């Protein structure tokens, strides 16, 4: 029974900061690769960042590079995103996703067609 | 031997139509075509010319090519892609004008690093050049805020600009191309390569490009067998 | 009103989990601790079948235990005699990307399907001596994954649009639709009585379906990745599954839980196919590392290895009398194995 | 989205109220079936080569 | 009756080694139905010719030293000449097949290739046979109507024409490999431009240097030598022509991947 539950989010102001957490259960956490995706009102799903099995390779998208920081804790099976200096364009729902197979170097996990190994998401609103 | 010598003879007539059919199929090259909605894939198909797959056929210098297109399938590609592990090449069409270039690059990376697709080559068509040429001259710098490192880029030495073409469109084109070559020349093996071309909307020379890329692919495979490359 | 329904679903899941945990008094591997091991299983190749020119992708035995059918990606469907290696039939398909085939329990029809969203049915009796297309079923909206005859006039299919269907061949129309999976359906298995069937999907889940009613009775979870294969235990009260997480598992219907797990530390590749033996004591599995493993099903101990293929092993089968095993792989050859 | 949740709740309610049996009884039945048909598994007890259709 | 020298024992040892190597190669090739591509046929032809030349050196030392006969010596000399001619022909055939696989790369898997391979094999062995019946008929000695060459039971014109044929074959191979080098250079420059030549140079040096440095001495000696030179010259210039039959299987057969996998599975 694969389960992923997100925590954090809420309403903040420009220039603020937040810390989103993702707790996983039902699989061997350290065998898989993890990533963060988001969906904005009136748009589709967008890939934000990814981190590998150990944490020696990290990848960011162009617009959030330098402001976000991803990390994982393998002993407590947790994923963390630290968001700094928010902007109004960062108002969206955020999801924590896992790649389909272990010991593998690629992933197909952004589909709207009900990808099975991601969570329910958490809402982040930035406004005055 | 009335029961035999007739079932043994029937099995030999079947085995010669099997070898005769496989003789025509050894002179034909099969391609896989991928794109998206924005990319002008339909115009390319038309220029070269509710079901699961479509097929088109063309012939160049008495050589035959078959090109296959995916129709009524779902959004998730990770299972039916494995059927295409012995094609000669994959043609990838990219509309170079939501951050759609980022997800195109992500799909290219997943294709490149997948097992059972590690020996297949890619021909890259960077479509819709006139849209970029019009957009970058009207103060629309989407590259500057979707790709920060474009602020630190200069034209490469091996650039061959067309006459009467501004430097800015040249920098944009070669930046977008080097984005794909960075992935291509990173985690290869020596067993497959990438062939990029700049394509307009409606053109008349893509057939020669496919011909030449396939010929180079087969020559390189052969040269790798003989320990000469 | 998503919050209330989600909370109610959570409460129902908790109740189900508690009711299941209240029953697991003992484990299977404890009750089978005073059982003699089977020993060492050596098996040897008797035949090799040649003639396909691309990768073979599916096979199926006939009920007489002598003839078999196979499907390749060169557009060919070949019917083989196994005692002699004579080619009895060779049928050219209209499409190249076939992914499944089936052989009727009576011996008069065959079927196939693939990436063209159609199921094609061929008549073998052929008063004029020519095999010709007899039927085409054209209702699914995603690629065809598996199919199995119930009788001469009914067929069950699974599709890569997250659905299963029961078809009446005579009129060419669907009779029942089975929905409820949220991922592509990969395999199905008919019961010995054919009043029920199990199904496994690319959401790490299996389900049990009633053919006449059209509803889902039980759902089984416990794997971690996509399920690729499934089959019944010989008496129809249990089944076995294999996934991409490199593990096999045995599930029971009446206890509604999991009983046994088959894995090892040196195996890091997925599983393509599974099958039982006639008595139900051995379990045979095929892998992506070009080999096949034979497990003792009552004690979760390895008992043998088959190693004869140079590419990915794609299909596996055992006859109704249990005297031979057939394996096919991506290197275009079929091999028959027997025990001395 | 609401209708899917309603259908899921209905299916869970249907699946919750079914009868179960102890694990030990099922294991005993499975072991009894395996032991009752041992003398008729040719892959477990190979036959002499005279009776082998493939040799 | 005559007491042998050390050179005879050395030749016997070389023949034994050549025979063992080529027998193993032939056994590996013929024992698998998947090795039926034309290049496998050409490599197998080369291996069979080398094996015949290997077993042909064990019938020239234990025939005039241990059985005391004369006709057998003549027959075995003819067999050796035919085997060497066949090996040269097989090398030329392999080179032409590689050039054609590069030049017609896009229409290379078809029945025309098989027909061409059959014709090439027929021509190679027909020529080898047609230059392997002179030592038994119409080219002998002990008649006064000829002059005996460096080898005892042969005339002089036979060696001269064989040398001319060898020079022609060498020139043809040089031209073909020049064309192959042009193709390789173009591909290498294109690859290296986009931030990606020792293999080519090393393989070419081995392939085109072993042949010349093993066969030129004897070929030149056949022209400059006569029947009055001491036999030590013939014993000293005839050894590299035998070492080439050991060098060839390593270059052309044992560096393939399928044969390496099969050998690793079998021996280990
Ligand atoms: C010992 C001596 C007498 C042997 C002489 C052998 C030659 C007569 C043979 C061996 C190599 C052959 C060549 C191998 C390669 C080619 C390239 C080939 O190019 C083509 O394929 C274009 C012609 C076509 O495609 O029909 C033309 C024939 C040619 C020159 C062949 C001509 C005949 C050659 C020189
Ligand atoms: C096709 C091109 C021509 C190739 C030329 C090959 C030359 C071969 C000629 C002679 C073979 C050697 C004969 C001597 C046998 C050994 C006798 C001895 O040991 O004394
Ligand atoms: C030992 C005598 C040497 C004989 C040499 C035989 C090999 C000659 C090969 C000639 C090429 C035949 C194929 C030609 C192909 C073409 O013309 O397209």
């Amino acid at each position: 029974q694969v389960q992923l539950q997100e925590s954090g989010g809420g309403l903040v102001q420009p220039g603020g900061s937040l810390r989103l957490s993702c707790a996983a259960s039902g699989f061997t956490f350290s065998n898989y690769k993890m990533n963060w995706v988001r969906q904005a009102p009136g748009k589709g799903l967008e890939w934000v960042s990814d981190i590998s099995q150990s944490g020696a390779s990290i990848s960011y998208t162009g617009s959030v590079k330098g402001r976000f920081t991803i990390s994982r804790d393998n002993a407590k099976n947790t994923l963390y995103l630290q968001m700094n200096s928010l902007k109004p364009e960062d108002t969206a729902v955020y999801y924590c996703a896992r790649c389909p197979a272990p010991f593998t170097r690629d992933c197909f996990d952004v589909t709207s067609t009900t990808y099975a190994y991601r969570g329910q998401g958490t809402q982040v609103t930035v406004s005055s | 031997s009335a029961e035999d010598k007739a079932a043994v003879e029937r099995s030999k007539m079947i085995d010669r139509n099997l070898r005769e059919d496989g003789e025509k199929a050894a002179a034909t090259h099969r391609l896989l075509l991928l794109g998206a909605g924005e990319s002008g894939k339909s115009t390319i198909v038309k220029q070269m010319r509710t079901s699961g797959i479509f097929e088109t056929k063309f012939q160049v210098d008495k050589v035959n090519f078959h090109m296959f297109d995916v129709g009524a399938q779902r959004d998730e590609r990770r299972k039916w892609i494995q059927c295409f592990n012995d094609v000669t090449a994959i043609i990838f069409v990219v509309a170079s004008s939501t951050n759609r270039l980022q997800e195109a690059l992500n799909l290219f990376k997943s294709i490149w690093n997948n097992r059972w697709l590690r020996t297949i080559s890619v021909i890259l068509f960077l479509n819709k050049q006139d849209l970029l040429a019009e957009k970058v001259l009207a103060g629309k710098s989407k590259i500057e805020d979707y790709f920060p490192e474009f602020a630190r880029y200069t034209t490469p030495e091996d650039a061959t600009p067309e006459p009467g073409e501004d430097p800015r469109v040249t920098r944009a084109k070669y930046f977008i191309r080097d984005e794909f070559l960075r992935i291509s020349t990173a985690s290869g093996d020596g067993r497959h390569y990438c062939y990029p071309h700049f394509t307009c909307s409606v053109d008349t020379e893509n057939i020669r490009r496919v011909f030449n890329d396939c010929r180079d692919i087969i020559q390189r495979m052969h040269l790798r067998q003989y320990e000469l490359l | 009103e998503l919050d209330q329904l989600r909370q109610e679903a959570e409460q129902l899941k908790n109740q189900i989990r508690d009711a299941r945990k209240a029953c697991a008094d003992a484990t299977l591997s404890q009750i089978t601790n005073n059982i003699d091991p089977v020993g060492r299983i050596q098996m040897r190749t008797r035949r090799t079948l040649r003639g396909h020119l691309a990768k073979i992708y599916a096979m199926h035995w006939g009920t007489d235990s002598r003839l078999l059918v196979s499907a390749s990606q060169d557009g060919k469907l070949i019917i083989w005699d196994s005692y002699t290696t004579n080619k009895v039939h060779a049928i050219p398909l209209r499409s190249s990307w076939v992914m499944t085939c089936a052989y009727a329990p009576s011996g008069n029809y065959v079927a196939c399907g693939g990436l063209d969203n159609i199921c094609s049915i061929y008549n073998l009796k052929t008063r004029e001596g020519n095999v010709r297309v007899s039927r085409e079923l054209a209702g699914h909206t995603g690629y065809l994954s598996c199919c199995r005859f119930l009788d001469d006039n009914q067929i069950v299919t699974s599709s890569g649009d997250t659905t299963c269907a029961l078809w009446d061949i005579e009129t060419g129309q669907q009779t029942t639709t089975f929905t409820g999976h949220t991922g592509d359906v990969m395999s199905l298995s008919l019961a010995p009585d054919t009043r029920l069937f199990v199904s496994g999907a690319c959401d790490a889940s299996a389900k049990l379906w009633d053919v006449r009613e059209g509803m889902c009775r039980q759902t089984f979870t416990g794997h971690e990745s996509d399920i690729n294969a499934i089959c019944f235990f010989p008496n129809g009260n249990a089944f076995a599954t294999g996934s991409d997480d490199a593990t096999c598992r045995l599930f029971d219907l009446r206890a509604d839980q999991e009983l046994m797990t088959y894995s090892h530390d040196n195996i890091i590749c997925g599983i393509t196919s599974v099958s039982f033996s006639k008595s139900g004591r051995l379990l045979l599995a095929g892998y992506d590392d070009f080999n096949c493993n034979v497990w003792d099903a009552l004690k979760a101990d390895r008992a043998g290895v088959l190693a004869g293929h140079d590419n990915r092993v794609s299909c596996l089968g055992v006859t109704d009398d249990g005297m031979a095993v057939a394996t096919g792989s991506w290197d275009s050859f079929l091999k028959i194995w027997n025990g001395s | 989205s609401i209708a899917q949740a309603r259908k899921l709740v209905e299916q869970l309610k249907m699946e919750a109220n079914i009868d179960r049996i102890k694990v030990s009884k099922a294991a005993a039945d499975l072991m009894a079936y395996c032991e009752a048909h041992a003398k008729e598994d040719p892959l477990l007890t190979p036959v002499p080569a005279s009776e082998n259709p493939f040799r | 009756l005559p007491s042998p020298k050390a050179w005879d024992v050395v030749l016997c040892i070389s023949g034994t080694l050549v025979s063992c190597e080529n027998a193993l190669v032939v056994a590996i090739i013929v024992g698998t139905p998947a090795f039926r591509a034309p290049m496998f046929l050409l490599v197998g032809s080369l291996a069979v010719a080398d094996l015949l030349a290997g077993l042909g050196l064990v019938l020239h030392f234990a025939a005039v030293f241990c059985i005391g006969s004369a006709e057998m010596s003549l027959v075995l000399v003819g067999v050796l000449a035919m085997a060497f001619t066949a090996s040269i022909g097989s090398l030329l055939a392999i080179t032409v097949d590689r050039y054609l696989s590069l030049y017609n790369a896009l229409t290379y898997y078809s029945e025309t290739t098989v027909t061409r391979t059959y014709v090439m094999l027929a021509l190679v062995w027909g020529g080898a046979l047609g230059l392997g019946l002179l030592p038994v008929l119409a080219w002998n000695c002990l008649d006064g109507l000829t002059t005996c060459g460096v080898v005892y039971p042969l005339s002089k014109n036979h060696l001269v024409v064989l040398a001319i044929a060898f020079f022609m074959v060498f020139g043809i191979m040089l031209q073909l490999y020049a064309q192959i080098c042009r193709i390789v250079c173009r591909h290498a420059q294109q690859i290296a431009l986009q931030r990606h030549t020792r293999k080519g140079i090393a393989t070419l040096a081995v392939v085109l240097g072993a042949f010349a440095a093993c066969w030129l001495p004897f070929t030149v000696y056949c022209l400059l030598g006569d029947a009055h030179s001491p036999p030590l010259y013939t014993y000293l210039t005839l050894l590299p022509a035998t070492y080439n039959s050991m060098i060839n299987p390593i270059i052309y057969a044992f560096r393939n991947q399928d044969v390496q996998k099969v050998l690793w599975a079998v021996c280990c």
